[PDB]
């Protein structure tokens, strides 16, 4: 676990990261773990999911919940019986002058089904007419950065999740 | 599909870049203000030009989505919001010619000076020096001379110019559907298409005339107060019958009469209350103040301090070399990050000043769940107003006498409170008739039922009929005597200040009768009550997503502004008075002049 606990560079939303690998007193020790939550239970396989997400959006990786993240980037199955922790990582994803390195889904044409992965990069259309592979007007870029800083208020500051999912 | 979801689609991506670049330019602005180095006048100076770059190519990208058939009112106020074309409807010529003009009144504004008869080599600007003369000196001469020579050396410099500025104001206002650029200055205050609550362009003018005709009784009274007691202070200078001169009311223009406190005091022998001695001997630093203010705010039930606004606030005037700008504001730069710029001293004063500025903080951090262009007031007058009662709020005695600044029994009588509501009455009902006068003259003006060749006789008309003020000598049409205040030459509107002082009392009103209060209404306070701030943050957290009308009748129960409440806050005082001008003759008579003999 202190592998995927303590990875130096974590994933971005869109493209997250899912380790599977063949001690739970271990991470129950160590900092605050602002929000630690597991529904189902107090296995064949297990799962490690990770990424950064925002503050205020923490509140979406949960079974039943919508919004721009549990739509297009991480969808959780209403039957979930994992258990989700995420923790403040103000002071290492943060740099002055933004860091652009982490991106997030806003526009697609569909959601997302549970534990579903959309990497594709394809120009967005927005009206009626084909873009052509060249953005403009009513044709997007589907992928937006968080301008990650040291002087944001909480709820606006980086926060790395690990999702444990056990069958 | 159809034209509606594409114009949530834009808007989406919109708000996400607005948000991240307004947050850069405003970072900037903040590192210039508190740490004034010439480098970062470039630093700054960079953000801000990109920032309006890409808000204007935006703009100009937003109005490929007709307005008429956007059925949502978020969407259509955004769409509204970012499709005005504002100038740039002119050519490149009369475009720059307008800024160029624009500069060189707000220069001449800035650095223009006069210089003593006697001595040619002493010439001294408004800010250090006039207006020092004209709110410190008792001496008629004195006072005239400065009266009469910044109007007759900056004033006459003000006339061409303005009298362009006017013409193309008016193509700039007509080429975007507007009649007159005084429509579209009340252009704020309008609402449409919500069948109840709308408000027309040209209706504000018959609410801001019909709520000033039941003022009148009360600024007669302190008016006939005001010239019984001058006629002590420059006797054989003033008519117990007529008007007041210009140049006697305090200031240059007469805007405030709070400097006439000293000479128009009910009973001196009593001093107003001061807790200064009693901060400056308990130890009080420039924090606890604004720790104290923060219990004062969460005590009504609203939020906490953010945890990032004690670090990145300068609470106190830098150090040796930080040169900075000393002047309390309330800074939003986004993104949760709210932030208080003031040297605060230890005194009474910087004591509310902390309760005004946490009051705006406290606004910009109820609606920051709005979209990007609907994180405002309601209109202009709604975030001084919120600001406002609370510095009202945090200055009675039964609030000092609480907190520890005043004895624990501390009787206090009447002849006080009668000094209190006098020193308020000069600084709060001084001011409507000044503000009244000078934007109706505005607003006639721009709609042109003024001739350019009857701006100055206009002018002294309507200042004596309207404020009782008479001019000491005569002035012809060179002049331009309205051009010579700060907003007038620097193209701002002037009817925020006349409706904030409503919508401060109706707000004041309507909180203490939730917070069960029963004696006058100077004397309420609204700590210690949940009802109120309940009552408040069901306003608070809106902006300008709704009309303002709706927003109003949230917390009063009206529609529109109302003026009875100042009545009810001033009665005690307009009793006193009208017991004070038994033999004074209530009123004046528009035909003495100083010079007539
Ligand atoms: C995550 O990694 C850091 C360093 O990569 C670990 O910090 C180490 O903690 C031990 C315990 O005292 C020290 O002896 C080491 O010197 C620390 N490393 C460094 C580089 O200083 C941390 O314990 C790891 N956490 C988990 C949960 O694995
Ligand atoms: C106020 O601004 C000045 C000028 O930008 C800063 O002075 C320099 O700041 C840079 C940035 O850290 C330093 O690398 C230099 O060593 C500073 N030089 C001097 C002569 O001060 C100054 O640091 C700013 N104030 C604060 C508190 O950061
Ligand atoms: C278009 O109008 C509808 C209602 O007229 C808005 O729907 C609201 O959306 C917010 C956030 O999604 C919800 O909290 C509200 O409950 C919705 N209203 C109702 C009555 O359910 C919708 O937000 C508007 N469009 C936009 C882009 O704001
Ligand atoms: C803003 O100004 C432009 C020109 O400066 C006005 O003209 C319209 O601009 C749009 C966008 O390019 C064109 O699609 C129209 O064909 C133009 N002519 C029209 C509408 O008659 C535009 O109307 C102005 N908008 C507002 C709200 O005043
Ligand atoms: C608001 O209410 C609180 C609690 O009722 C007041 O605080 C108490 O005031 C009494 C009387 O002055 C003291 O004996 C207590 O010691 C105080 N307790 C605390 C924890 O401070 C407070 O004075 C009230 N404030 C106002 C403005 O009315
Ligand atoms: C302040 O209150 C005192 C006490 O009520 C007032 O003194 C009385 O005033 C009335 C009015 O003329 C007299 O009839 C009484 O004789 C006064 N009391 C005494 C003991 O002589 C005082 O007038 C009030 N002052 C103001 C400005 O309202
Ligand atoms: C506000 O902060 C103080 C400490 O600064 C704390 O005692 C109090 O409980 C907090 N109130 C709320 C509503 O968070």
């Amino acid at each position: 676990f202190h592998e995927v606990f303590n990875a130096t560079r974590f994933a971005s939303v869109y493209a997250w990261n899912r380790k599977r690998i063949s001690d739970y007193s271990v991470l129950y020790n160590f900092a605050p773990f602002f929000a630690f939550k597991c529904y189902g239970v107090s296995f064949t396989n297990v799962y490690a999911d990770s990424f950064v997400i925002r503050g205020n959006e923490v509140s979406q990786i949960a079974p039943g919940q919508t919004g721009n993240i549990a739509d297009y980037n991480y969808k959780l199955p209403d039957d979930f019986t994992g258990c989700v922790i995420a923790w403040n990582s103000n002071k290492l994803d943060s740099k002055v002058s933004g860091n652009y390195n982490y991106l997030y889904r806003l526009f697609r044409k569909s959601k997302l089904k549970p534990f579903e992965r959309d990497i594709s990069t394809e120009i967005y259309q927005a009206g009626n007419k084909p873009c052509n592979g060249v953005a403009g007007f009513n044709c997007y870029f589907p992928l937006q950065s968080y301008g990650f800083r040291p002087t944001y208020g909480v709820g606006h500051q980086p926060y790395r999740v690990v999702v444990l999912s056990f069958e | 599909s159809t034209i509606e979801e594409q114009a949530k689609t834009f808007l989406d991506k919109f708000n996400h870049e607005a948000e991240d670049l307004f947050y850069q330019s405003s970072l900037a602005s903040w590192n210039y203000n508190t740490n004034i180095t010439e480098e970062n006048v470039q630093n700054m100076n960079n953000a801000g030009d990109k920032w309006s770059a890409f808000l204007k190519e935006q703009s100009t990208l937003a109005q490929m989505y007709p307005l008429q058939e956007i059925q949502n009112l978020t969407v259509k106020l955004q769409l509204q919001a970012l499709q005005q074309n504002g100038s740039s409807v002119l050519s490149e010529d009369k475009s720059k010619r307008l800024n160029t003009i624009l500069n060189t009144m707000s220069t001449i504004y800035s650095t223009g000076k006069v210089c003593n008869p006697d001595n040619p080599q002493e010439c001294l600007l408004l800010e250090p020096g006039l207006n020092e003369i004209m709110a410190n000196s008792l001496d008629y001469n004195e006072r005239l001379w400065a009266w009469e020579s910044w109007r007759s050396e900056v004033g006459k410099q003000l006339r061409p110019l303005y009298e362009e500025y006017v013409v193309l104001k008016n193509e700039m206002a007509r080429a975007n559907h507007y009649e007159d650029y005084g429509d579209y200055w009340r252009g704020d205050y309008e609402v449409n298409g919500v069948d109840g609550y709308d408000y027309s362009r040209g209706q504000l003018i018959e609410d801001v005339e019909h709520t000033f005709e039941e003022i009148k009784p009360l600024y007669e009274h302190l008016h006939a107060y005001v010239r019984a007691k001058l006629m002590n202070a420059y006797p054989s200078y003033i008519s117990p019958i007529g008007c007041l001169p210009a140049h006697l009311l305090g200031d240059m223009w007469g805007r405030f009469w709070t400097n006439l406190y000293s000479l128009t005091v009910p009973f001196g022998q009593k001093p107003n209350i001061d807790v200064t001695d009693a901060m400056v001997d308990q130890a009080w630093d420039a924090q606890r103040i604004f720790k104290e203010a923060e219990k004062f705010f969460v005590s009504v039930g609203l939020p906490n301090m953010t945890q990032g606004f004690w670090e990145n606030s300068m609470l106190t005037d830098p150090g040796n070399v930080q040169k900075a700008v000393c002047h309390p504001t309330a800074w939003d730069l986004g993104k949760g990050d709210f932030r208080i710029l003031m040297c605060t001293k230890v005194t009474m004063d910087d004591f509310l000043t902390a309760h005004h500025e946490m009051g705006h903080i406290q606004y910009d951090m109820a609606y920051a769940a709005q979209p990007f262009l609907l994180r405002n007031g309601a209109n202009e007058g709604f975030h001084e107003a919120v600001g406002e009662i609370m510095s009202l709020s945090a200055a009675t005695p039964k609030h000092l006498k609480s907190i520890g600044l005043l004895s624990p029994d501390f009787q206090e009588d009447n002849e006080t409170e009668i000094n209190f509501l006098l020193k308020q009455a000069l600084t709060i009902v001084g001011t409507l008739p000044f503000t009244y006068m000078l934007e109706k003259w505005r607003w006639m003006v721009f709609k042109g039922e003024i001739p350019k060749d009857q701006w100055m006789k206009k002018w002294w008309e309507m200042k004596r009929e309207i404020v009782g003020v008479v001019e000491p000598v005569p002035h012809d049409e060179t002049y331009c005597d309205p051009a010579s205040l700060f907003h007038v030459s620097n193209d701002y509107s002037f009817i925020r200040y006349y409706t904030r002082t409503l919508y401060q009392f109706q707000f004041q009103e309507a909180l203490c009768q939730a917070a069960k209060h029963e004696g006058p209404l100077h004397k309420c306070d609204i700590s210690n009550s949940t009802e109120a701030g309940q009552k408040l943050f069901n306003m608070l957290r809106l902006g300008k997503s709704e009309p303002w009308t709706l927003a109003l009748e949230n917390v009063v129960g009206a529609k529109n502004m109302n003026v009875r409440p100042l009545l009810n806050y001033f009665e005690p005082l307009f009793t006193w008075l009208k017991d004070q001008n038994k033999n004074s003759f209530v009123g004046w008579s528009t035909d003495w002049s100083p010079y007539a003999d």
